[PDB]
Formats: C-alpha cells, sequence, structure tokens
RNA sequence: CCUGACUGCGAGGCCUGCAAGCCGAGCAGGGGCGAAAGCCGGGCCUAGUGAACCGGUGGUCCCGUGUGGAAGGGCCAUCG
RNA sequence: UUGGCUCUUGGUCGCGCCUGCGUAGGAUAGGUGGGAGCCUGUGAACCCCCGCCUCCGGGUGGGGGGGAGGCGCCGGUGAA
RNA sequence: GCGGGGGGAACCUGGGGAACUGAAACAUCUCAGUACCCAGAGGAGAGGAAAGAGAAAUCGACUCCCUGAGUAGCGGCGAGC
RNA sequence: GCCCGGAUAGCUCAGUCGGUAGAGCAGGGGAUUGAAAAUCCCCGUGUCCUUGGUUCGAUUCCGAGUCCGGGCACCA
C-alpha cells in the first residue's frame, strides 16, 4: 500500500532474520547477503514476504 | 441395438462384467481373437490428475526381462562397447550420428530414444524440432539416459516395459502373447503394477488406480483385473 | 407442574449469551446477555375403550400411544 | 567496490520519580573494504512514532493432566 | 407433532457408443497410446429400404438381393 | 376405611431470582445463586454404596472439622473469583 | 484478508472451453439532403491480461504473478 513495505529477509529456507527494505521504485529485485543463525554465515540471501 | 461389428461374434467371448483376476484375465486375453499371429496382447492404464498443471508428469521404465522380444521401439545410439552392447542385448534398430543424419533430413522408425552419456548433447539439442513434446527426448528415469543402455535394450525383445502420461493420461506397457505362460505373464503384471505403485505422482490422490487394461494392437481387447 | 408430559416430566430454563465467535480463527467472541429464557415442550392425545386425550410429548408420544395402545 | 541498513554481547555512563529515552569502547562469531593501519553493528545530528492485553504467521523442539502421539501452550523471530 | 397420492421438473456423477470438420489428409482420424490385418450364421460389403445424427458426403445401424470379398498396413498426408 | 388439610423464632432442600454497589464511567464480569417470593420436609434437612477418585496394578458409601490453598487455576487474563 | 470476477479495437464489448481475433458506439472518407441533425454506404487503430506452460501451436486451456474490480471477514 504505503510505498514502503516491510519485508523479513530469508536465507535459502531454512529459517531467517528479516527487516524491511521498503518497496516503492526499485520492483521485484531483491537479493542482498546478511549472515545468519543456520550453520554460522555462510552466505544467507534474501527471498520471502 | 445389434452393432455393425462382426466383433460381436467374437463379443461372445469378449464380456467384460468382472474386472477379473490377473491370471484369468491374461486367460481372457488369450481368450479374444485368434487368427493372424498370436493374440496380440498390450497393456495400458491411466488415473486420475490435473495433467495441464505439468507438475504430476511422470514417464518412466525399469528392468523386466522377459521371453517378448518386440516392445517400444527404441533408437539406441552408442559409441564402442555400448555399440556393442546394443547390437547384442538385442534392440531390433540401432545406430549411431550418422542415422542421426538420416533424421535430420526426414525418417522416423522408432517410438522412443536411449543413448550413451557422449552423444546425448546431440540427440539432446539437435532433435529438439524432431522430438517435439512426444517424449522422444531420452530421460534418465526412462531407463534411457547414461552408460545404462544396453541391458534396458534386452528388455524391449524380453521385457522392457515403460510408463507415459501426458495431456490425455494414457499409459502403457509389453506382458506377453497369447500362448505365455501365466507364471510369468501375471508376474510381469503384479511387478508393473507395482511399478505402478512405483510411479503414482503425489499431488493428486484418492482412487488413484482408475484404470488398467489391454488392447491388442489392431483387434480385441481386456481391460485386466489391477489387484488379484 | 401443568406443562409437563406425564409418561416423563419436562420443563427448563436458558440464559442466552449471543455476542461473536471467531475464536479458532482470530482474536475472540464478544459476548453480552444475561436474559434468562422459557425452552418448552407441547400437547395431545387418543382413546381408551372409547373417550379420551393425553397430552404427552413429541418422541415419548410416539413412545407414547405405543404404550399405551399397549394397554 | 559491497553490505557491518550483522548475530552473540556489553565495562561505563548521560539523563530520570517510575517505564522510558540515548551514547558506548572492548571480546567472541563471521564477514565487507584498502596493500596497512584502520574503519563498519544503518543514514551528519535533534521529530518520522505506542506500554500492555488478546490474536496473526515461521521456527525452536520445551512442556505436553495414565503411557505414546497430537490438539494446545511456551520460548525465539515477527506482524494487526 | 404432519399423512397419503398424484403429477412434476431441476440438479448431481457414471452407464448405453449413443460423438469428435482448422488445415492437408485414397476422408468429417478427440487423443493417448498400441502393430502390421481381421470376418462371413446377411456364404454378400456390390448395390438394394430405412434409420441413427448431422455446419454435405458423413460416421453409424437393422433389411436383404446370398456366390471369396471387405477394409488397413505398406503407404501415405499429418503437428499424430 | 385410611391420609392430606394448616400453623412455626432460626436452621435445610428444591422451584424461581434483582439492583444499588465492586471494577475509581460502563455491558462482559462482580455484588450473586445472595436478598427475597413460593412449594416441601423435620427436630433435623438433604446427602448416600461408586458407569467414582486419579495415579499409586492405590483408594474404597456420604456428610461434617482441619489442612490442602488463597495454591491448581478462570477472567474487558482488569477487578476480583 | 478470504472467495469471486475483471488488463479484448477510439468506447463499452464476440469471445469454436487450443487452428479465425471481431461486434454497437467513436473518427474520417463520400454521396445525396433546404441546412444542421438525420439518411445510407465505406478504409483504421492488436501478443486478445506481461508471461510461460501442457500440446503441434495459444485470446481461448494450466499457472505464477499481476492489477483492477466488485463483496465478505476484521473484539488488538
Amino acid at each position: 500500500r504505503i510505498k514502503l513495505l516491510l519485508e523479513c529477509t530469508e536465507c535459502k529456507r531454512r529459517n531467517y532474520a528479516t527487516e524491511k527494505n521498503k518497496r516503492n521504485t526499485p520492483n521485484k529485485l531483491e537479493l542482498r547477503k546478511y549472515c545468519p543463525w543456520c550453520r554460522k554465515h555462510t552466505v544467507h540471501r534474501e527471498v520471502k514476504i | 441395438p445389434k452393432h455393425g461389428k462382426r466383433y460381436r461374434a467374437l463379443l461372445e467371448k469378449v464380456d467384460p462384467n468382472k474386472i477379473y483376476t490377473i491370471d484369468e484375465a491374461a486367460h481372457l486375453v488369450k481368450e479374444l481373437a485368434t487368427a493372424k499371429f498370436d493374440e496380440t496382447v498390450e497393456v495400458h492404464a491411466k488415473l486420475g490428475i490435473d495433467p495441464r498443471r505439468s507438475d504430476q508428469n511422470v514417464r518412466g521404465t525399469v528392468s523386466l526381462p522377459h521371453g517378448l522380444g518386440k516392445q517400444v521401439r527404441v533408437l539406441a545410439i552408442a559409441k564402442g562397447e555400448k555399440i556393442k552392447e546394443a547390437e547384442e542385448a538385442g534392440a531390433d534398430y540401432v545406430g549411431g550420428e550418422e542415422i542421426i543424419q538420416k533424421i535430420l533430413d526426414g525418417w522416423m522408425d522408432f517410438d522412443a530414444v536411449v543413448a550413451t552419456p557422449d552423444v546425448m548433447g546431440a540427440v539432446g539439442s539437435k532433435l529438439g524440432r524432431i522430438l517435439g513434446p512426444r517424449g522422444l527426448l531420452p530421460n534418465p528415469k526412462a531407463g534411457t539416459v547414461g552408460f545404462n543402455i544396453g541391458e534396458i535394450i534386452r528388455e524391449i525383445k524380453a521385457g522392457r516395459i515403460e510408463f507415459r502420461n501426458d495431456k490425455t493420461g494414457a499409459i502403457h506397457a509389453p506382458v506377453g502373447k497369447a500362448s505365455f505362460p501365466p507364471e510369468k505373464l501375471a508376474d510381469n503384471i503384479r511387478a508393473f503394477i507395482r511399478a505402478l505403485e512405483a510411479h503414482k505422482p503425489e499431488g493428486a490422490k484418492g482412487t488413484f488406480l482408475r484404470s488398467v487394461y489391454v488392447t491388442t494392437t489392431m483387434g480385441p481387447s481386456v481391460r485386466i483385473n489391477p489387484h488379484s | 407442574m401443568k406443562e409437563g408430559i406425564h409418561p416423563k416430566l419436562v420443563p427448563a430454563r436458558i440464559i442466552c449469551g449471543c455476542g461473536n465467535v471467531i475464536e479458532t480463527y482470530s482474536t475472540k467472541p464478544e459476548i453480552y446477555v444475561e436474559v434468562c429464557s422459557k425452552c418448552h415442550p407441547f400437547y395431545t392425545g387418543q382413546q381408551r375403550f372409547v373417550d379420551t386425550e393425553g397430552r404427552v410429548e413429541r418422541f415419548q408420544r410416539r413412545y407414547g400411544d405405543s404404550y399405551r395402545k399397549g394397554r
């Protein structure tokens, strides 16, 4: 609705760690990186709504 | 009321009330027509699914060697000792890259395709307009792709047996002629619908075994019983 | 007890909380009623060796005149 | 060129009736960056936000009213 | 509590083979898939009544007039 | 020929059953199954031999006193119960 | 947030439930009409939701999304 939206980010399915980045103009691209708790760091990613 | 078929005469032996039982049903499919060669027993089946989703599709096969030397034509390409395996393990039709050329011009006398790992880029790229979505593409679960070419070939004329679904969901297999014992025929059926459990897509449910049946290839047919 | 049955005997009390639900799907129901209420039976009957009535109630009438026809 | 718009933590404090509010070196984790020191746990700062309660989803696998499951709840995240 | 009976229809899913026209296609072949053919009690597929149902033949089916054929394959046109 | 018939300070059981207030307003809730109305029995009443209790292959009619415990708990998870 | 239904031509809209994409309005072109209207005739705008998919292919059928459209459901 409001151009910013919450997104909770995902690693590669198995559990995750969250936090906004919006929505607005730049559409469906969504990737980043970010280090979880499954394993230790390793790549993580994004995904998810 | 009377049906304009002389097969009505033959229909006297063709009285498909009870689905029957497998030895005995095999006796019925023996007891269909008897003129040109042995009565042409040819298994088929189908089931309840949602074809337009691509997700439920499978089309496999596995070794059932038997004394049937004629089912599922398959071009069986190879390069060397593997050619020896093809030619001696007994396909009725085998060739190499040159036969792929004969196909590249326009030719078609085999039902499916299998080959050695070495050429698979070729058959898997050059023939895409040749094969289409017709299932001529060799498929690792279809007993095709890999070094496993040769042993499966001896099945085409002994006990090939393979599956196939699509946009109509019908499926097929070999089982044996008419003058075939019942200890081997029935076993080929039990194991084939053990194979039907072996290849049920998992999103559809219910009474998945809706039908199992046998059309003699140009002539009389018998829904065999998929149970006893 | 004149709105009881006779083969059995029946006249019960009530409260009637209305109000929402939506329990097992979301929040929790609204409720707001302390209203006491009546909740009750019925009448009708038949014949002796000529000359009767009965009163009775519903299920125990199928049962009822079964019985009493059985004399 | 990437993601440190990181998890685990926090000595010490500013403020302050309470709850809030805000700053934090330093250590482990595992990274980004330059060759290296050294930097980085959001934005140059001061507004852009809300206690609880009851629920929502995804985990954890903690409990699971005789024993075993499960319903159900808790704890983690996180939304109305 | 409250019955009968009659007429109805609408729906539901199979069943009865009761159907399949882009195009080309010895033709109006849903497809999947099967493999190179099956009957004569009408000994006929020649026509000879009628019918099924039609956006033509049609595909389909009872009548026989009975005199060993009829269609498919191969072919071949096809996206099969 | 039997019996009921009514009357009782308080107590009891059943059939009915309320608001002020309490929540610093207020309906869910509480005051409260109270007060009170009526029916009924008695010198006591009901209760009462387990289609129980609940965790021990244990207990063993019920009522009453203590403690359990203001815990387990139920709640605009607020009052409070 | 659930089920529905919706991105076909200038407009609003056909849509064999897979081989073709077009209808009233709308323009303009032209004719006669007293003149404007009205008459009547005629050439035009396209993946047919962006996309795949099953199939031989795709307005058509699967679907993911999409976004609008309506309705429902909303005890913090």
